[PDB]
DNA sequence: CGTTTTATTTTTTTTTTTAAA
């Protein structure tokens, strides 16, 4: 796999925010701490950090965001369970700072993956409108577990199989109520 | 001899071809044609330094030289231009290596520029895929829409994690993705990939070659991934580009076509400091001549009281503001504003016309014909989904530009009074249910505003004749008078000159040379480094004469300033300092107020 | 060598426009 190269820079993301950080301690546990209430998986860490330590490999990081992103929500979850008591239903919220660095002209195809600051203003907005976005369903035989990811875009209930050959076509309805999914909001925002 | 089977193209003619134009150039036109014109080196070797040495990257270049080399090329090039201009771009790509070697050489070019058109209004199924190149005024500014262009895939099983990029459509499914001994079925996901941008928006064209009684039709192309908001929008402009056609999906059940194929074209390019001949450029700023040699130039025929002609001298040798770098206050903008009355068919439009036919942010307008309210972008219904937006203003995209109106006491009270503030503040509150904010513009301004009556009723001093009070009627530093002399004298002067203007058939270049271009460069150069100051000296003129300006105010039917236009004069210090040669103030330019204000001001006999 | 295809109407707010002694 090509993207190891970001699971060392979450190897590097570990690295510095277990070890000592700042102020002769942690920076990043009473976030930790405090997450425990409803499992709240939101924590902000500093991009100068990827400066203090990782030594400016932010262009080892900075590039694949959301490409791994994901494995940095990984890593969030490797962290928790290295001292507190866990089992894997913790999740992913990050929520990156300190990035001196700041527009809407400064936009392409080319800007995927960054994580450049811009401030707006509150207009024309919408509401909670939540997504149930995991679940578990199989073909019309027999698997009925899949604690698996079904929340790319391109999500559909009916699969082909697990175990054996099974239609293509057909679908069972399934475990969407012992499981972890997500909620948001949208809304649109003009230029500062 | 090796060619696509329905073509008659190949890539080593051109190439060689232009290789060999190109080391047949000099500047053919500035050395081997316009010998009498002179930059004697390979234009595009001298630019290879000029670019490189410039480091300044995406030439362009034009191709209308070709006309000398073998045409065939030029033919070849007309007919099959997807296929043979990145062959040019290689020979460039090529010439890299003539002057330098061992470059950074992971750059490309950008690029034509040659061949007619007389309009859009009729075309043939003979000009499907040629060359072509057409101008008018542009309507809108859209957004951008990216496009795709690779595929990158996932796995199941010990990471089969191919990738692969498009020929423009397809990718192919054998079992597994590039079949990697299957351990899964085939895999895609669509963004980890090459995306293009584009836009897309119209233009009008806008000639005066436009048929009798006839509508605007009008043209339209996206862009490529340079060409995207190149463009302050809406002004006249050419662009090139390639004739393009698309067939269309019939009804929408499922996959019928159409037999009319919809078209537009390709998209390329559009159109619109010496240090060599700085002599002049401080002749005529000694030369005292300016108060009315450049004028005598504008009117090119016309001495129509060219006491407006020193009128025209309020106007140019660019304009300086005193913005506010010290404390950051008040936004203390320095605008320019004036008029020219009504009461005779004058020269109100004409010299409208005549900027407008210059300048290129050109609009006429006038009361009773259009909406106070055209900075709306009307959703009178719109291709959305009713997400309702108002894209752009349109009197408002004259930036620093110019809307001639004209007829100015035409319209109901809204219109004309909802201007009351834009004129010296630049702001437009768009506070409605829609989108919200609180934009930018100003500009100039000029028309020729009437009053209730056909001719300045007589015995009557002149804040009685327009319906404006004495706020709003003297409200501008002097908007000014324009009569006839009451006898034959003036009158049959302009008739003798320009009675043979048919008859002249010919034009006489005197003394008060008729400056081709001379005139227009200096004025580009008139505000770039060096900067009007105001010290201690032409100031306490009207300091003191404020005593003068305002003491004529105890007076009902006469009238006295106010205190927008002592703005408006020490905006006018601005000008004359630099030019003359003093960069700090001189006290001479209150004169040039009192030249301009007391011909009508002190006019206020009773 | 078999078994299946396909429809939407009224009200808003803007910018246009239009009415009586
Ligand atoms: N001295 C002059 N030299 C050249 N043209 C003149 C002169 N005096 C008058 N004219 C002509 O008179 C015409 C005046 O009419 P124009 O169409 O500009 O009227 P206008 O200013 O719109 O009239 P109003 O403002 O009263 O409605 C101009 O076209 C101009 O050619």
């Amino acid at each position: 796999v090509k993207d190891e190269v970001g699971i060392r820079a979450q190897k590097l993301f570990q690295d510095f925010l277990e070890e000592f950080k700042e102020d002769g301690e942690i920076k990043y546990t009473r976030p930790a701490a405090s997450l425990e209430s409803p499992d709240r998986c939101t924590l902000e860490v500093s991009f100068e950090d990827v400066e203090k330590y990782d030594q400016n490999l932010a262009t080892a990081i900075i590039e694949e965001y959301y490409h791994i992103y994901p494995f940095l929500c990984q890593s969030v979850s490797n962290y928790v369970k290295d001292r507190i008591g866990l089992k894997t239903q913790k999740d992913c919220y990050v929520a990156f700072t300190e990035v001196p660095t700041r527009k809407v002209r400064d936009l392409t195809t080319s800007k995927i993956g960054t994580l450049i600051r811009i401030s707006g203003q509150v207009v024309r907005t919408h509401p909670v409108h939540p997504e149930l976005v995991s679940g578990v369903f199989m073909c019309l035989d027999c698997q009925t577990e899949i604690r698996n990811v079904e929340q790319q875009f391109k999500f559909t209930n009916p699969t082909i199989c697990r175990n054996p050959v099974c239609s293509n076509r057909k679908r069972f309805m399934l475990d969407v109520e012992k499981s972890l999914f997500l909620d948001f909001q949208k809304i649109r925002i003009q230029e500062t | 001899q090796l060619v696509v089977w329905g073509t008659n193209v190949v890539v080593s003619q051109c190439k060689s071809k232009f290789k060999s134009f190109i080391m047949r150039f000099i500047d053919p036109s500035a050395e081997q044609d316009e010998i009498s014109e002179n930059i004697n080196q390979p234009l595009y070797l001298q630019k290879l330094e000029e670019i490189h040495t410039l480091e300044e990257p995406y030439l362009n270049l034009n191709c209308a030289h070709l006309k000398t080399f073998d045409q065939d090329l030029y033919r070849q090039l007309i007919c099959y231009p997807q296929e043979v201009i990145p062959g040019f771009d290689m020979a460039i790509n090529e010439m890299f290596f003539e002057r330098y070697p061992a470059a950074l050489l992971e750059h490309q070019i950008q690029v034509f520029n040659a061949d007619k058109t007389r309009n859009m209004r009729s075309l043939n199924p003979e000009d499907m895929d040629q060359l072509i190149s057409i101008s008018g005024m542009v309507i809108r500014s859209s957004n951008v829409i990216p496009e795709m262009r690779e595929a990158f895939f996932s796995c199941n099983i010990c990471s089969f994690s191919t990738t692969v990029e498009v020929d423009r459509g397809r990718i192919n499914q054998p079992t597994l993705c590039t079949n990697c001994n299957t351990n899964h079925c085939f895999r895609l996901i669509h963004n980890r990939s090459e995306f293009t941008d584009k836009q897309l928006v119209k233009l009008q064209e806008s000639p005066d070659d436009m048929a009798a009684g006839q509508t605007p039709h009008n043209v339209l192309l996206y862009a490529h991934n340079d060409l995207v908001d190149k463009v302050q929008p809406g002004d006249r402009v050419t662009v090139t580009g390639i004739y393009r056609a698309t067939p269309l999906k019939t009804g929408g059940l499922s996959s019928s076509v159409k037999s009319v194929y919809k078209t537009h074209v390709d998209v390329v390019h559009f159109r619109k400091f010496p240090p060599e001949r700085v002599e002049l450029l401080q002749l005529l700023a000694k030369k005292p001549d300016i108060y009315d040699r450049l004028a005598r130039a504008i009117a090119p025929s016309i001495y129509e009281n060219d006491d407006i002609k020193k009128g025209i001298l309020l106007q140019l040798f660019g304009g300086t503001k005193k913005k506010h770098a010290t404390l950051g206050r008040q936004n203390f903008r320095s605008e320019i504003h004036l008029l020219l009355c009504g009461d005779p068919g004058t020269s109100k439009s004409q010299m409208l016309q005549y900027v407008f036919n210059l300048v290129p942010r050109s609009q006429y307008t006038s009361g009773r014909g259009s909406s106070a309210v055209g900075l709306t972008a009307y959703v009178t219904k719109d291709p959305e989904t009713r997400q309702l937006v108002l894209q752009t203003g349109a009197l408002v995209l004259a930036d620093n530009g110019v809307c001639c109106i004209d007829e100015f006491d035409k319209m109901n009270d809204s219109t004309r009074s909802v201007l009351h503030e834009v004129m010296e503040q630049q702001t437009l509150s768009i506070a409605k249910a829609g989108i919200i904010c609180q934009l930018n513009a100003r500009t100039s301004i000029l028309a020729a505003a009437n009053p209730a009556e056909s001719q300045w009723n007589k015995r009557k001093n002149i804040i009685d004749n327009v319906q404006l009070p004495h706020t709003l009627l003297s409200r501008f530093d002097l908007i000014f008078l324009v009569l006839d002399p009451q006898d034959e004298i003036f009158d049959k002067r302009l008739a003798s000159h320009l009675v043979s203007l048919y008859y002249v058939t010919r034009h006489e270049e005197e003394d008060t040379m008729f400056d081709m271009s001379v005139l227009r460069d200096y004025i580009a150069y008139a505000r770039e480094h060096l900067s009007p100051t105001l010290s201690d000296e032409a100031q306490q003129r009207l300091i003191q004469a404020y005593v003068d300006m305002r003491k004529v105010g105890a007076g009902r039917g006469q009238i006295s300033a106010y205190p927008r236009q002592l703005e408006s004069l020490i905006r006018l210090s601005e000008a004359h300092a630099k030019v003359r040669l003093s960069n700090q103030v001189e006290l001479l330019d209150v004169e040039e107020a009192w030249r301009l204000h007391r011909e009508a001001l002190k006019q206020s006999a009773t």
